[PDB]
C-alpha cells in the first residue's frame, strides 16, 4: 500500500507503482534528468 | 513575509515577482515550467499592465541571473471573484522561455491524489516572497521565506471573519509574530516530500498580517492540479 512508506516510492504512489515529476525518471526512486529538475535547490 | 528569514542564494529558486509600470513588484508567482507562472487571480487585478521579473534576490541591486519576462497570455480562473476571495488562481504564460540556472528552477507540480494523502498531510510548507515584514510596514527589499504549520480547517473557520472554501486551505501561528503579509500575495507555499519541494498553495489572503488569532489564507492548488494542466496545454 501507498500508505506504508509511500510504497517505497520516491516520489508519486498509486495502486504498487511509482511515478515521478516531468524532469525525472523512475530508477523506486526518481532519477534528475537536467542540472535544474523541478523541487530542487540549487548549487552554484 | 513578517518574521522568517532571507532566503539564501538557490534556496528559493521558483519564486517569482510581478511587477508594475513602476518596475515596482507587487505580487509574487511559481514558476511551473519554461513557459509558465502560477499566481493568484487577484493579483491580475492590480496592474493593468505588468511583467515577470525571476532570479531577484534584492530588488535595490541588479545582481547575476535577473531575467524580465513579459506575459503573452493571462489564463485567470473563471470562477474567481473579490466577493469571495475564491478560486484565487491564474496562470501565465510568458512570450519567451526562463532559461533554468542559480535561482530559477521551477517547483514541482504533484498528482492530486497523492498530495491530497501524502502532502496536505505534512506538518509545514514553505512560502516565500517580497512582502512587507510588518503589517504597517514596508515591503522587504530582499526575498524572505517563512516555515508555516499546516492549520486544521475547523480551528481556522472559527478565527476566520470570513467563509474558507475547500479551494483554500490555512497555515501559520495563533499568535507568533511571523506570516505571509502585503506583497506575498500570488506566491509559492511549496511542502517538502524527500528532498524534492511540490507546489502546494499560492498566497491568497489574511485578516492583516501575524494578527494573534488569525491564520494565513492559501489557494488549495490540489484542487486545481486539472485545470493548472489544462491551462498549460491552452
Ligand atoms: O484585504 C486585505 C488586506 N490585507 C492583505 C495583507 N495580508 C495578506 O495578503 C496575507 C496574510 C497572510 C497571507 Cl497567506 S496573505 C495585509 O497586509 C492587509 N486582506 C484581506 C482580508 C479578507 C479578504 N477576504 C476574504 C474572503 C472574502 C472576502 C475578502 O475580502 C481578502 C483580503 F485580501
Ligand atoms: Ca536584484
Ligand atoms: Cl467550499
Ligand atoms: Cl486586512
Ligand atoms: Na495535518
Ligand atoms: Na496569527
Amino acid at each position: 500500500l501507498c500508505s506504508l512508506d509511500n510504497g517505497d516510492c520516491d516520489q508519486f504512489c498509486h495502486e504498487v507503482v511509482c511515478s515521478c515529476a516531468r524532469g525525472y525518471t523512475l530508477a523506486k526512486a526518481c532519477i534528475p534528468t537536467g542540472p535544474y529538475p523541478c523541487g530542487k535547490q540549487t548549487l552554484e | 513575509i513578517v518574521g522568517g528569514q532571507e532566503c539564501k542564494d538557490g534556496e528559493c529558486p521558483w519564486q517569482a515577482l510581478l511587477i508594475n509600470e513602476e518596475n515596482e513588484g507587487f505580487c509574487g508567482g511559481t514558476i511551473l515550467s519554461e513557459f509558465y507562472i502560477l499566481t493568484a487571480a487577484h493579483c491580475l487585478y492590480q496592474a493593468k499592465r505588468f511583467k515577470v521579473r525571476v532570479g531577484d534576490r534584492n530588488t535595490e541591486q541588479e545582481e547575476g541571473g535577473e531575467a524580465v519576462h513579459e506575459v503573452e497570455v493571462v489564463i485567470k480562473h473563471n470562477r474567481f471573484t473579490k466577493e469571495t476571495y475564491d478560486f484565487d488562481i491564474a496562470v501565465l504564460r510568458l512570450k519567451t522561455p526562463i532559461t533554468f540556472r542559480m535561482n530559477v528552477a521551477p517547483a514541482c507540480l504533484p498528482e492530486r491524489d497523492w498530495a491530497e494523502s501524502t502532502l496536505m498531510t505534512q506538518k509545514t510548507g514553505i512560502v516565500s516572497g517580497f512582502g512587507r515584514t510588518h503589517e504597517k510596514g514596508e515591503q522587504s527589499t530582499r526575498l524572505k521565506m517563512l516555515e508555516v504549520p499546516y492549520v486544521d480547517r475547523n480551528s481556522c473557520k472559527l478565527s476566520s471573519s470570513f467563509i474558507i472554501t475547500q479551494n483554500m486551505f490555512c497555515a501559520g501561528y495563533d499568535t507568533k509574530q511571523e506570516d505571509a503579509c502585503q506583497g506575498d500575495s500570488g506566491g509559492p507555499h511549496v511542502t517538502r516530500f524527500k528532498d524534492t519541494y511540490f507546489v502546494t498553495g499560492i498566497v491568497s489572503w489574511g485578516e492583516g498580517c501575524a494578527r494573534k488569532g488569525k491564520y494565513g489564507i492559501y489557494t488549495k492548488v490540489t484542487a486545481f492540479l486539472k485545470w493548472i494542466d489544462r491551462s498549460m496545454k491552452t
